[PDB]
C-alpha cells in the first residue's frame, strides 16, 4: 500500500512516509544519463525491471500522465480456440515443467480429463524436488479443480445424461473413479498455502486468493456504480481521474480475464466466472442505452439520435459467445437496441466463426466423438452462430457457415425449426446470393429423400418445417425451379403418398410438368377438401365451381340457423368457417355477391362483409389480437371502419394500459 | 374455486391465452375419440405467407405424446381434463375459462414467441 | 465385518475415536510410528543383523535365544574389537535396498497429521508424503532444527541414512543409547515439546519396548498432571490381559487393542493393522447421533455461542451447520448434503409432540427450551414438506432506525452498568454527530473487555472503531478542501492533536488479519462474523437481486400475469433481514454507500412491479371475471427506507416511470 496502481497504467503515492523509490525509478527511466550513473549489475537489474514493467503495462506517474491509450491482447491458444494447434502442441515432446503445466491445461480444455489429472500428478511429483514452489502450488490447485469438475460431471451424466443423450454414457471407468476418490480423501484446499515454506508465503502472498472457495465478490459489488441515476443529471466522473465507471469496469474485466487465461488456471471454466462476465457485460450495455436516451431527450433528437454508447469488438464478441446462454442474449436484445450497436473488426470475427464451423464439421462428421468436449463445445457454438446476425460476412465464409449449420449441427441440439430460425437470421445483414440458395436446395433434396421410409417424420419445437425453407428461397428469387426435385416429382407414383404430401408443400419450386403431374394426384370435391387444400396443397385461386361450394354450404347453414332460432340451443363451437369466408371476401378473393344475402348470423362475418352498416357496439376488441400485418394494414386503409377502430383501441389503451394494443395503434392506425 | 392446482396458471396477453399444464380427452365431430391430447401455440407476426394466411399465431395438436394431423373439420367437445395433481376442479374450471375467453383454443400447454 | 467392529466398540473405544477425530479436525494430531509398520513392507529387521554380527564375531551361528541386552551388546562388541568399517560394511550390505510402501502409510497420511515422529531410519514415510503431495520438513540431525524451511516436521529421533551408511548418523548400539541426551539435546527438546502440545497416537510399537517405557519414566518425573494421556494402538495376535491393561493405563496411556475388535489368524498382521488404523478412524469421521438426547446436545453445541448476538441472518445459518441443510428466507429447512442421522427433522418432530419432549432426560429439557426460543425469535418454522401458511412481518426494535434522537441523548447521559450498554452507547454517539466521543468509547471497551468473555464484543468493537476512523478521515478531506466553500468557513470539527493520535494508532491496523489473530476456538465458533470485515457480506444478496431483476423484467416485456405468489417476495425478505441484523447488532455498516445502493435497487424493482400489476386488473379481469388480488402498498418501514437511502434524482426517476 505504498502506492496506488490504476488500471489506466499510472501510479500514485499512498500512505508512503519515506523515499520516493518509484518516482526515482521513473526519473531514471526517463533520462539515459542517470541510468549510465548506476553500476553494471544494477544496470542489468534495471533492464530486467524495465522489461517486466513494460510487459505488464505500467507507464509513469499520474501527474506526468497524458493521453494514455489502452488495448487488450491475450496470448493464449485457449482463448482464441486454436484446437488443432493445441493438439499439435500436446503431441510434441516436452522440454521443461512449464511446458508440462501448459500442456496439462490444454488437455483440460479439450475434455481429456484423466490425462490432465495424471499429468498434474506427475508434475507434482517432479516439482517439489525441482524446487519450483510456484508450479507445485499451482499444480495442486489445478488438480483439485479438475477433480471437482470430474466429480460433478459423473453425477450429471448418471442423473440426467442417459435421457437427453438417449443412451447412458460412461466417459470415466470405475477403476479411475475409485482410485481418485481414494487419493483425494479428506484433502482440504484451505490449509495448502499455510503449509508451504515461509519464504514462499512471503514472496507469493498475492496467490493466496487462488485457494479460496469464492473470489470476485468486490468486483461484483462494484457493479452497483453502473446503476446510478443521478450521474446523468450531474456526474463528476469521480472514478479514478476523469474516468467514468464504464472504463474502470471494462479494464478490470480485461485484467481478470488475461490473468486467468495467460497463467493457465482452470478456474476460468467455473460458474462464478461465467456469471461475473454476464453481469458485467449486461450492465455496461444497459448503461450505454440509458445515456443515449437521456441525451436524446435533453438535446435535439439529431443529438445522439442513433449514437451508440457501446462499441463492440472482437474480444467482446468472443466473451459473449463463450459465457452467455441464448436466454441471456434474448434479454440483452429486448432490453436495448443491439441493432443500433455497431460491430468492429469484422475480419477477425469472420475468422473465429469459420473456425467454429470447421470444428463442428470435424466433431460430427467423424464417427469418433468426445462427450465432455462436445457439451463444452455445443453452447459456445450455438451462441456464436446466434450472435452472427449483427456481423457482415463474405460469400465463401457464409457458405462454410451455412453448410455446417444445415448439415453437421446435431439434431439433438438444433432441430428443423431452430435450424430455420438460425439460418434466417443470417440473411438480415447479408442478402442471399446464389451459392447459399444452392446449399438450401441440396438440404431440401436430402430431406425429401429421407421421406421414402414410412416411419420418418420431421419434429420441430415451433411449428416450422421444410415449407419455410422453400418459401425463404422464393422470397429472394421469384423465378426458381429445382430440377432435382422436379425429376423427383416426374418419377413419382401414387403409392408414394408421403412424398405426395411432402412435395405438395413445395409446389412453387417445381416445374410446369412436375406440378401438372403432381396435381393430377389430388382433387377437391367438398368444402372440407377445399379448406384442407388451401391450408396444405396451396390452392391459389377460388375456381368458379369452388365459390358455388361456398354458397351451398352457406345456404345449408342458413337453413340450420333458422332451425337453430327454433331450437334456441347451441352446444359448442370449435372453428369458424364463416369468418374466414368473410375475410376472404373483404380481401377481394371471393367475387360473388350472393353471400351478402346470407348476412346477420355471425358478428365477424358481417363486420368484414358490410362495414358501413355494421353495428359497432358488437365489435370485440380482442379480434384485433389475431390479425396479422397485411390484414391490419387493409383494415386501416378502409374508410368505413378506421375511426371506430381508432376509438376502441384508444379506449383500451387508456384503461388497460396494454402494450400490444398500443403497438397496434401506433404502427398502423396513426 | 380455490385449489392448489391454480398456482401454475399463467395468462399471456399478447395473444389472450391461458398456459396451464393439463391433459385433455377430446371427442371430435361426435364420431372420433382421442385421449391425452394438448395444444402448442406459436406467435409469429412476420411469416412469409399469402392471402389465405391472415393469422398471427399457429396451433399444433398433439395426441398421446405423438403429433396429430387432422384434415376433417376440427369440431371440438371437451369431456375430461386432468392436471399433474390430478384434481377434478380443473374439469369445471376449463369450461368456465373457455366460455369467458372468445379466442380459439383458450388453454394451451406452451407458447413460443417467434418475435 | 466393519459394521460389527463399530458395533462391538465399547464406550471407551468410541470415546477414544471421538477424541482422535476431533483433534484431527482441529489440526492438532501426531503419529508415533514404530518398526512394525515398516516391517509390513519387507525391510531387514534389526535381529537379522544381530545374527550376522554374531556369525562374524564368533565363528558359530546364532544359538538359543537373545536377551534384550544382547541386541545392544553384540553390535557394541563387534564395533569394539573388529573396527568401524566392518560395522558400516554390514550396515550398507543389509540396508541399501529399495522396498515399496504399504496401505498403512497411505492411511496414516490420510489422517492429516500436524507433525510426524518416528524411530525408523528408512525413507518409506518420505516417499509416502512425496506421493500423497504433502510437504514436511525432515529432521534427522542436530543442524536441521535451526534451519527449517516450514512449520511442520517429520522427526526421525534415532537418525536416518540421508548422509551415508555410516554408524554415526544413527543410534544402533549401547554407547549411542547411553549418550543420547548429550549428543541430541535439541532433537530431544523438540520431541518433548511436541508431545507436550499435541495429541499423540502410537502405531506399530508394542508395549514393553525400550522407547515407550523410557518416555513413561519422563512423564512421571517431568509432569504434575498437566498433560494429556497418549493413545496406543496395540496389534498383537492375542488379546491383552486385564492386569497389564490396568497397569499400563494407570501409567499414562490409553490402549486400543485391535485383536479384541476383530478376529484373525496369527500371521495376518496387515489385517489387524488395517482393521483399526483407518477402516475405523476415517470412516468414523462423521457424527454419532443415534439418541433423542444427543440431537439436542449437538444442536446446542452449535447454537449456544450465538446467544451473544441479537439476531442472525437465515442465509448465514447455512454456514453454521456446514452445508448439511438449506435455510430459506421464508422460514423452511430443506435437507442438503447430509448423509447421516436427520437431526433437524428430529428437532421439529420433538417440537410438535409433547410426549417426545417428555422423553428427554433432566438438564436436557432446558437446552431444548433455549433452542426453541432461539429458533422462534429468529423465524425458523419447520421443514419445507410440512409447510403451512407462511406469513411475512417486519419488526426492527432499534432506537436508531426510528430516528428518536432525544431518547438516545438521554440514554447516553445516563450511567451504564455493563459493557453491552457501552456498546449501544457508542453506536448512538456515532448516530448523533460525535465521531470523537464514539471512537474513545470503542477504544475504552476494547480495553475493558479483557475479562473472560466470548471475544464477540471485542472483535465487533475493533471493526466498528476502524470504520469510525475511516469516516473521520474522509470528512477532513472534504472539510479543509470542500467544507471551506460549502459553509464558506474553515470548519475544524476535530483538533490536529486528535487527528494525529488516531492516525498513529490506526497506522499498523489491517482489518484483513483481525479474524486470523483471534483464538482458534472463536474462529471455529463465530465464522459468520468473518464476512463483516469485507464486501463478502453483501455478495449472495446482490447476485440474487441481479438475477430476479432480469426475470421480472422479461415477464413484463412478454405481457404475462401469474395468479400465484409474487416472484420478488425474496427481494423484500432478504432486504429486511439485512436491516434488522445490522441495526440490532449496532454495526456502523448501515452508513456505507454500497448498502445504500443495494436498498435503492431492491426498493425500485418492488415499486415498478407493483405498478405493472395495478393496471392488469383491466386486461384479464375485463375480458373474464377470473383475476388476482395480492399487491404491494407503502407502510411506515417502506417510507423511512426510501427517505434515508434515495436521492431526489432517484425519486424523480421512479415518478416519471
Amino acid at each position: 500500500y505504498d502506492y496506488h496502481f490504476e488500471v489506466n497504467g499510472t501510479v500514485v503515492r499512498h500512505k508512503n512516509k519515506g523515499f520516493g523509490y518509484m518516482e526515482r525509478f521513473f526519473e531514471l527511466k526517463e533520462s539515459c544519463d542517470e541510468r549510465s550513473k548506476l553500476s553494471k549489475k544494477q544496470y542489468e537489474r534495471f533492464n530486467a525491471l524495465f522489461n517486466f514493467f513494460e510487459k505488464n503495462g505500467v507507464i509513469c506517474m499520474a501527474k506526468d500522465a497524458g493521453t494514455l491509450n489502452t488495448s487488450i491482447e491475450i496470448n493464449s491458444l485457449a482463448y482464441h480456440g486454436k484446437y488443432d494447434v493445441m493438439k499439435k502442441f500436446i503431441e510434441e515432446q516436452s522440454v521443461s515443467i512449464e511446458d508440462d503445466y501448459k500442456k496439462a491445461f490444454f488437455l483440460a480444455c479439450l475434455g481429456r480429463w484423466e490425462e490432465s489429472y495424471d499429468l498434474y500428478s506427475n508434475i507434482i511429483l517432479n516439482s517439489i524436488d525441482e524446487s519450483n514452489g510456484c508450479v507445485y502450488y499451482l499444480s495442486q490447485i489445478n488438480r483439485y479443480r479438475i477433480y471437482q469438475s470430474i466429480t460433478q460431471a459423473v453425477t450429471q451424466f448418471n442423473g440426467l445424461g442417459l435421457l437427453t443423450f438417449g443412451r447412458h454414457y460412461k466417459p470415466f471407468t470405475d477403476e479411475f473413479l475409485a482410485r481418485i476418490e481414494r487419493e483425494m480423501t479428506n484433502f482440504n484446499i484451505d490449509d495448502l498455502f499455510n503449509g508451504m515454506p515461509f519464504e514462499f508465503q512471503k514472496k507469493y502472498k498475492i496467490l493466496e486468493f487462488l485457494s479460496d472457495n469464492q473470489f470476485l465478490y468486490d468486483d461484483t459489488v462494484k457493479l452497483f456504480e453502473l446503476t446510478n441515476k443521478v450521474r446523468s443529471e450531474m456526474s463528476e466522473g469521480s472514478y479514478s481521474f476523469g474516468m467514468s465507471s464504464d472504463i474502470v469496469v471494462l479494464l478490470r474485466l480485461y485484467d481478470n480475464l488475461r490473468f486467468l487465461y495467460e497463467n493457465c488456471l482452470w478456474s476460468v471454466s467455473f460458474h462464478e466466472f461465467h456469471q461475473y462476465i454476464r453481469n458485467s457485460m449486461s450492465l455496461l450495455i444497459e448503461k450505454a442505452e440509458y445515456e443515449r436516451t437521456r441525451d436524446i431527450d435533453e438535446l435535439g433528437f439529431s443529438f445522439f439520435g442513433k449514437k451508440s454508447g457501446f462499441f463492440m469488438e472482437y474480444y467482446d464478441f468472443v466473451n459473449i459467445s463463450r459465457h452467455f446462454k441464448i436466454d441471456d442474449i434474448k434479454n440483452l436484445e429486448r432490453s436495448c437496441s443491439i441493432d443500433k450497436i455497431r460491430f468492429g473488426e469484422q475480419e477477425k470475427i469472420e475468422e473465429y466463426l469459420v473456425g467454429i464451423a470447421e470444428e463442428i464439421t470435424k466433431q460430427f462428421s467423424a464417427n469418433g466423438m468426445n462427450v465432455v468436449f462436445y457439451t463444452q463445445f455445443i453452447s459456445e457454438a450455438k451462441a456464436a452462430l446466434y450472435f452472427a446476425k449483427y456481423v457482415k460476412l463474405s460469400e465463401e465464409g457464409l457458405g462454410k457457415i451455412v453448410k455446417a449449420l444445415l448439415f453437421y449441427f446435431p439434431e439433438r441440439d438444433l432441430d428443423i425449426g431452430k435450424r430455420y430460425v438460425w439460418l434466417e437470421r443470417l440473411t438480415k445483414c447479408n442478402e442471399l446470393p446464389k451459392s447459399i440458395i444452392s446449399i438450401i436446395d441440396d438440404f431440401l433434396v436430402l430431406q425429401a429423400e429421407k421421406h421414402i421410409d414410412q416411419n420418418y417424420s420431421e419434429v420441430s419445437s415451433n411449428g416450422l418445417y421444410s415449407r419455410d425453407y422453400g418459401a425463404l428461397i422464393k422470397h429472394f428469387e421469384k423465378n426458381f425451379i429445382s430440377k432435382r426435385l422436379s425429376e423427383i416429382t416426374l418419377c413419382l407414383t401414387q403409392d408414394k403418398q408421403k412424398q405426395i404430401d411432402f412435395l405438395f408443400k413445395l409446389l412453387p419450386l417445381l416445374s410446369t410438368n412436375a406440378k401438372s403431374h403432381l396435381l393430377s394426384f389430388k382433387s377437391v370435391e367438398n368444402i372440407n377438401d377445399l379448406m384442407n387444400g388451401i391450408r396444405i396443397g396451396l390452392i391459389d385461386e377460388f375456381t368458379p365451381e369452388h365459390e358455388e361450394l361456398i354458397i351451398e354450404y352457406l345456404e345449408t347453414r342458413k337453413v340450420n340457423y333458422i332451425v337453430e332460432k327454433e331450437k334456441g340451443i347451441q352446444t359448442f363451437s370449435s372453428n369458424d368457417y364463416m369468418s374466414t369466408f368473410g375475410i376472404w371476401y373483404f380481401l377481394e378473393e371471393i367475387n360473388n355477391s350472393k353471400m351478402e344475402e346470407f348476412i346477420g348470423m355471425d358478428d365477424q362475418y358481417d363486420f368484414f362483409v358490410d362495414p358501413e352498416n355494421f353495428d359497432y357496439k358488437k365489435f370485440i376488441p380482442s379480434w384485433l389480437k389475431n390479425y396479422n400485418d397485411k390484414l391490419l394494414g387493409k383494415i386501416a386503409g378502409n374508410k368505413h371502419m378506421k375511426h371506430h377502430v381508432i376509438e376502441v383501441l384508444k379506449e383500451r389503451v387508456k384503461n388497460s394500459n396494454d402494450k400490444r394494443y398500443l403497438e397496434i395503434l401506433m404502427n398502423y392506425f396513426i | 374455486k380455490d385449489t392448489g392446482a391454480t398456482h401454475d396458471l399463467v395468462y399471456h396477453s399478447k395473444i389472450n391465452t391461458f398456459v396451464w399444464d393439463v391433459e385433455f380427452d377430446i371427442v371430435l365431430s361426435d364420431s372420433k375419440e382421442l385421449n391425452k391430447c394438448y395444444f402448442v401455440k406459436c406467435f409469429n407476426p412476420y411469416r412469409i405467407n399469402g392471402k389465405c394466411d391472415f393469422a398471427v399465431s399457429s396451433i399444433d395438436i398433439f395426441s398421446e405424446g405423438k403429433r396429430l394431423l387432422i384434415e376433417n373439420e376440427f369440431n371440438f367437445k371437451i369431456t375430461k381434463a386432468v392436471h399433474v395433481a390430478t384434481s377434478k376442479d380443473v374439469t369445471e374450471i376449463v369450461l368456465h375459462l373457455s366460455e369467458r375467453i372468445s379466442s380459439p383454443f383458450p388453454i394451451v400447454k406452451e407458447v413460443v414467441y417467434l418475435d | 465385518k466393519l459394521k460389527e467392529v463399530f458395533l462391538m466398540l465399547d464406550n471407551n473405544v468410541v470415546e477414544c475415536i471421538k477424541e482422535i477425530t476431533e483433534s484431527s479436525r482441529n489440526g492438532k494430531l501426531v503419529f508415533f510410528v514404530g518398526a512394525g509398520v515398516s516391517t509390513l513392507s519387507d525391510y531387514p529387521q534389526w535381529w537379522r543383523l544381530v545374527d550376522k554380527y554374531h556369525e562374524e564375531l564368533y565363528g558359530s551361528p546364532k544359538k538359543g535365544n537373545y536377551s534384550s541386552d544382547e541386541y545392544l551388546r553384540i553390535p557394541q562388541i563387534f564395533y569394539n574389537v573388529k573396527g568401524e568399517m566392518a560395522f558400516d560394511g554390514i550396515l550398507k550390505d543389509f540396508f541399501q535396498v529399495d522396498k515399496p510402501t504399504n496401505p498403512i502409510h497411505d492411511k496414516i497420511l490420510a489422517m492429516n497429521p500436524a507433525h510426524v515422529i518416528t524411530t525408523n531410519y528408512d525413507n518409506l514415510i518420505d516417499t509416502a508424503c512425496w506421493k500423497r503431495g504433502k510437504y514436511f520438513s525432515v529432521i534427522s540431525a542436530e543442524e536441521d532444527v535451526a534451519n527449517a524451511t516450514s512449520s511442520r516436521y517429520l522427526l526421525k529421533v534415532h537418525g536416518d541414512f540421508r548422509k551415508g551408511f555410516k554408524g554415526e548418523n544413527v543410534v544402533l548400539k549401547e554407547d549411542d543409547y547411553l549418550n543420547y541426551d548429550q549428543n541430541y539435546p535439541l532433537i530431544s527438546n523438540l520431541m518433548k515439546t511436541i508431545i507436550a502440545t499435541h495429541t499423540i497416537v502410537f502405531i506399530g510399537y508394542g508395549l514393553g519396548d525400550y522407547n515407550i517405557n523410557m518416555l513413561l519414566n519422563w512423564v512421571r518425573k517431568l509432569q504434575k498432571d498437566s498433560f494429556h494421556k497418549p493413545f496406543f494402538i496395540r496389534t498383537d495376535p492375542s488379546p491383552i490381559e486385564n492386569e497389564t491393561l490396568i497397569y499400563y493405563e494407570n501409567k499414562g496411556l490409553r490402549i486400543i487393542d485391535a485383536a479384541s475388535l476383530i478376529d484373525s489368524n496369527e500371521y495376518d498382521y496387515l489385517e489387524r493393522y488395517s482393521a483399526v488404523m483407518d477402516l475405523l478412524i476415517e470412516s468414523q469421521e462423521n457424527k454419532f447421533i443415534t439418541k433423542d438426547d444427543e440431537v439436542i446436545d449437538y444442536i446446542y453445541g452449535k447454537i449456544s455461542p450465538l446467544f451473544a448476538l441479537q439476531y442472525i441472518r437465515k442465509i448465514d445459518l447455512k454456514h453454521v451447520f456446514e452445508y448439511d441443510y438449506h435455510f430459506e428466507v421464508n422460514g423452511t429447512v430443506v435437507r442438503h448434503k447430509n448423509k447421516g442421522f436427520g437431526y433437524m427433522e428430529r428437532f421439529f418432530e420433538l417440537k410438535e409432540s409433547c410426549d417426545e419432549r417428555s422423553k428427554l432426560s433432566k438438564k436436557q429439557y432446558e437446552r431444548f427450551n433455549a433452542l426453541f426460543n432461539f429458533f422462534e425469535k429468529n423465524g425458523v418454522i419447520c421443514m419445507a414438506k410440512d409447510a403451512g401458511t407462511l406469513n411475512t412481518s417486519i419488526e426492527i426494535n432499534s432506537l436508531a432506525y426510528h430516528g428518536k434522537y432525544d431518547v438516545m441523548k438521554k440514554f447516553i447521559e445516563e450511567q451504564s452498568v455493563s459493557i453491552e450498554d457501552d456498546y449501544k452507547k457508542a453506536f448512538f454517539l456515532a448516530c448523533l454527530g460525535r465521531w470523537e466521543e464514539s471512537y474513545d468509547l470503542y477504544s475504552n471497551i476494547i480495553l475493558n473487555s479483557i475479562d473472560e468473555s466470548n471475544g464477540c464484543v471485542y472483535y465487533l468493537s475493533q471493526i466498528n472503531r476502524y470504520r469510525i476512523y475511516q469516516s473521520i478521515t474522509q470528512a477532513v478531506t472534504q472539510f479543509n478542501g470542500l467544507g471551506l466553500l460549502t459553509f464558506g468557513r474553515h470548519y475544524k470539527p476535530f483538533t490536529d492533536e486528535f487527528l494525529a493520535r488516531i492516525e498513529r494508532e490506526m497506522t499498523n491496523f489491517n482489518i484483513d488479519d483481525l479474524f486470523n489473530g483471534m483464538p482458534f476456538e472463536f474462529q471455529k465458533k463465530y465464522k459468520i462474523l468473518e464476512f463483516l470485515s469485507d464486501n463478502q457480506f453483501l455478495y449472495d444478496d446482490t447476485v440474487k437481486l441481479f438475477e430476479l431483476t432480469n426475470k421480472v423484467r422479461s415477464e413484463m416485456s412478454e405481457g404475462s400475469y401469474s395468479f400465484g405468489m409474487s416472484s420478488d417476495i425474496v427481494v423484500l425478505l432478504r432486504l429486511y433481514d439485512n436491516l434488522r441484523f445490522l441495526y440490532e447488532n449496532c454495526l456502523w455498516s448501515v452508513s456505507f454507500h454500497e448498502f445504500h445502493q443495494y436498498i435503492r435497487n431492491s426498493m425500485s424493482l418492488l415499486i415498478e412491479k407493483a405498478e405493472y400489476e395495478r393496471t392488469r386488473d383491466i386486461d384479464e379481469l375485463g375480458f373474464s371475471f377470473f383475476g388476482k388480488k395480492s399487491g404491494f402498498f407503502m407502510e411506515y418501514y417502506d417510507f423511512v427506507n426510501i427517505s434515508r437511502h434515495f436521492k431526489i434524482d432517484d425519486i424523480k426517476n421512479l415518478e416519471r416511470s
